[PDB]
RNA sequence: AGGACCGAACCGACUAAUGAAAAAUUAGCGGAUGACUUGUGGCUGGGGGUGAAAGGCCAAUCAAACCGGGAGAUAGCU
RNA sequence: GCUCGCCGGAAGACCAAGGGUUCCUGUCCAACGUUAAUCGGGGCAGGGUGAGUCGACCCCUAAGGCGAGGCCGAAAGGCGUAGUCGAUGGGAAACAGGUUAAUAUUCCUGUACUUGGUGUUACUGCGAAGGGGGGACGGAGAAGGCUAUGUUGGCCGGGCGACGGUUGUCCCGGUUUAAGCGUGUAGGCUGGUUUUCCAGGCAAAUCCGGAAAAUCAAGGCUGAGGCGUGAUGACGAGGCACUACGGUGCUGAAGCAACAAAUGCCCUGCUUCCAGGAAAAGCCUCUAAGCAUCAGGUAACAUCAAAUCGUACCCCAAACCGACACGGUGGUCAGGUAGAGAAUACCAAGGCGCUUGAGAGAACUCGGGUGAAGGAACUAGGCAAAAUGGUGCCGUAACUUCGGGAGAAGGCACGCUGAUAUGUAGGUGAGGUCCCUCGCGGAUGGAGCUGAAAUCAGUCGAAGAUACCAGCUGGCUGCAACUGUUUAUUAAAAACACAGCACUGUGCAAACACGAAAGUGGACGUAUACGGUGUGACGCCUCCCGGUGCCGGAAGGUUAAUU
């Protein structure tokens, strides 16, 4: 639930927590944990590529079942657990033959429910099957856009997409930007929403808590000489000009994507 | 007042040491120029 | 197993001073210059063929060179290995 | 509980008067569990870096570092 | 040598880094030392640094670096796989005393430990580049158990006072002892043991994981401290022999108890929070190829082994970074009285008086003290000074986002002695007595020790938070919501940031950014996400598309290469 914080201290005034008590307060699962190590939003080079990234707590890589290949094995939910790759609930998940894994949590799952992967499997949240195999107009998650890559659509807190169609080999899936979008009907998909879906509700309430979370403060291009940005300069406050980029392209509303290889699959865009 | 430099050996060796300066091409041209001048001291090296 | 051309090889001299005096009357330990390259096994196993006397233990250092100035010129002395050599009660060495 | 309070260390540098000091002193001053501070090592290189942005900082040097070279640049000027 | 004075969370002690002989001894005083110099971190000569257990080396890895092949690139070269390097992190082992002019966990004395070989007898499944476990991990908070350490008493030794008193409830000093081995406690974690099966752990697995079934409630792991031993020892106040006045040799009492107590240890624990918290090896374990009655494994016992390098000295400084014998510099140690305290004052241990002195006692300057009467009249401005200053209790407005405002404001008490109470409330806790699955056990018990706070009565002073220390307060108002950041060295702000808001892009080989490219970041993220721009908590809100941009459209006009 949210829980807004009473204001015993300025920075704790406007502060909203998101709290699900459902959640492992322990541990994770340590054979699935693996190293993961800050960029500084730089790259091999050593520059920086993106800019406000820096810092923020030292994080473990949960290894997260995106592929989700267990077929007709049934698993049972152990618990559901924080991850903090990721806007999502992760829960790990115990199969029959011994094994565990990591998986979005979706929106109804608890402690005891069990999941399937498959063609067989049961269409019900959590299970996951091919679209071929997903009744028209449900709600899937964790979208596959090549078949067995692994899910690449609707990953985060409280996303879903609509299976609007299915024409052959294709269905046409509802984003959730709105843009409409063929993909390969055999590729995979998870029943339901994603879980964490009040994650929006939180609100930071002060700068500290964004650092927490690695972001590094922002500065107007207005406020910068020149030299530094296309927008600097001017006595007191001027802006005389286009909005644009750091790197002098225009920023509110021009168009970027250039891609031709994809076009094809794009039913239409999002508005 | 915290001025400049501020020795640390390793340090010293790792960014201006012999080896350091073997490992790429400026660094040896630098060396042979050192040598062609008559240098006593080629490198930081001790 | 050391070669014996080695052996000879390592005993640079005795050293004389006051604590190798002392060390000598008290402890029955002998000073000894040895090759600088000279190891501990090497320097008691010269000194058992050579002094013909069993060795407990050896201890080494190395004794740094001090800078010196003849007239306006600055050079500095070589450095050498130093070792203490304790010999086995009732050792009496020549 | 807290980018909570008072307050030493520690970090800073608002007022004041005054070479031991190429930016210090003393007296006061701000923060002091955090967007803190600090040691060791690492990475980013010059129209380049980094920048909670002052054209700041990049070895007492910055509206384009230093070293060497073109180079005895050119100087209707002194 | 005796006085005086200063530091004492340092101006003491020990290290790292950095320096590199500055260490110690003798000797010299030209130069160096802001003067003199017999002295010196100066000159010259000699001496000095001892390790299986400290550190490096070594095994393991992080950020990162290099990188066979490889991909990419006019050349140079870039990126990067396998790998290999890389501590600031993980990985075996030593303590006490004695000694040098100068080293010591390194020498000596005592008492230990480690992990390798080799050989043994005893046994008999060993075996990895692989599987599993472990190592392995955050912040804050709270206690409880402890010790370091300190105080008092007891004990032991010495003393009987340069001036009134001082054989006592008097004075001074000491009252220390390790690692190791044994015990396995306060406490923390977890249910154990056996059997059966199984699409899991790249193959196999007797291991892990998962299913069942049986049976017992104690099983294991961890763990400070204490106790015992170590120790008939060592050390020991000071006494006694020699004396090169430096010291050397002999000798040696007591060596207990209580209370208090860390920020250190149990604790890598427990509780809790969200911001969700290295890796790999060592270590344990499982098997595979293999080998097969051999090797290898574990078992004690014997022997050998532990190489190499560092070890002096300075290290908040006269030895490092600052041109100087001139501010900066990470870690560890942390006594007493008062105190909340690592603040402050005075002291201990220890270390210093800052390498020019001597006079004088003009102006003027600096740093301080006090000041009649006035009390901001000063001044751009109360700048600077002065003032306030503690604990407890009473009391406290507007406004408010109901948290605040608020230590609002303002007041009262405060010393010492006695009594309450030859020391209370509390804390601690010995004997005795009882229980007992027997121990570091549980009950009862209260000796002794410690010990606030209050009330009443008296008492001194001008003054009792007496020194050091230690808020000035209130009223209206602009700006910025707030904590933060900033022009290193004239600007700390109303500037930047901020949480929040909005627009806009981006469907993942994302947009974008660094890269002739390969590739990398974005992100091991996927529209509840990421990028860009503006605005900037919260509250109430928030006409013009002509111009320039952007978005969409494509009927016509115009229009490249090409032909």
């Amino acid at each position: 639930a949210v829980v807004k914080c009473k204001p015993t201290s300025p920075g704790r005034r406007h502060v909203v927590k998101v709290v699900n008590p459902e959640l492992h307060k322990g541990k994770p699962f340590a054979p699935l944990l693996e190293k993961n190590s800050k960029s500084g939003g730089r790259n091999n080079n050593g520059r920086i590529t993106t800019r406000h990234i820096g810092g923020g707590h030292k994080q473990a890589y949960r290894i997260v079942d995106f592929k989700r290949n267990k077929d007709g094995i049934p698993a049972v939910v152990e618990r559901l657990e924080y991850d903090p790759n990721r806007s999502a609930n992760i829960a790990l998940v115990l199969y029959k033959d011994g094994e565990r894994r990591y998986i979005l949590a979706p929106k109804g799952l608890k402690a005891g429910d069990q999941i399937q992967s498959g063609v067989d499997a049961a269409i019900k949240p959590g299970n996951t099957l091919p679209m071929r195999n997903i009744p028209v107009g449900s709600t899937v998650h964790n979208v596959e856009m090549k078949p067995g890559k692994g899910g690449q659509l609707a990953r985060s807190a409280g996303t879903y997409v609509q299976i609007v169609a299915r024409d052959g080999a294709y269905v046409t899936l509802r984003l959730r930007s709105g843009e409409m979008r063929k993909v390969e009907a055999d590729c995979r998909a998870t029943l339901g929403e994603v879980g964490n879906a009040e994650h929006m509700l939180r609100v930071l309430g002060k700068a500290g808590a964004a650092r927490w979370r690695g972001v590094r403060p922002t500065v107007r291009g207005t406020a910068m000489n020149p030299v530094d940005h296309p927008h600097g300069g001017g006595e007191g406050r001027n802006f005389g000009k286009h909005p644009v980029t750091p790197w002098g392209v225009q920023t509110k509303g021009k168009k970027t994507r250039s891609n031709k290889r994809t076009d094809k699959f794009i039913v239409r865009r999002r508005s | 007042m915290k001025r400049t430099f501020q020795p640390s050996v390793l340090k010293r060796n790792r960014s201006h040491g012999f080896r350091a300066r073997m490992a790429t091409k400026n660094g040896r041209q630098v060396l042979a120029r050192r040598r062609a001048k008559g240098r006593a001291r080629l490198t930081v090296s001790k | 197993m050391i070669r014996e051309e080695r052996l000879l090889k390592v005993l640079r001299a005795p050293h004389v001073s006051e604590k190798a005096s002392t060390a000598m009357e008290k402890s029955n330990t002998i000073v000894l210059k040895v090759a600088k390259d000279a190891t501990k096994a090497e320097i008691k196993a010269a000194v058992q063929k050579l002094f013909e006397v069993e060795v407990e233990v050896v201890n080494t250092l190395v004794v740094k060179g001090k800078v010196k100035r003849h007239g306006q010129r600055i050079g500095r002395r070589s450095d050498w290995k130093k070792a203490y050599v304790t010999l086995k009660e009732g050792q009496n060495l020549d």
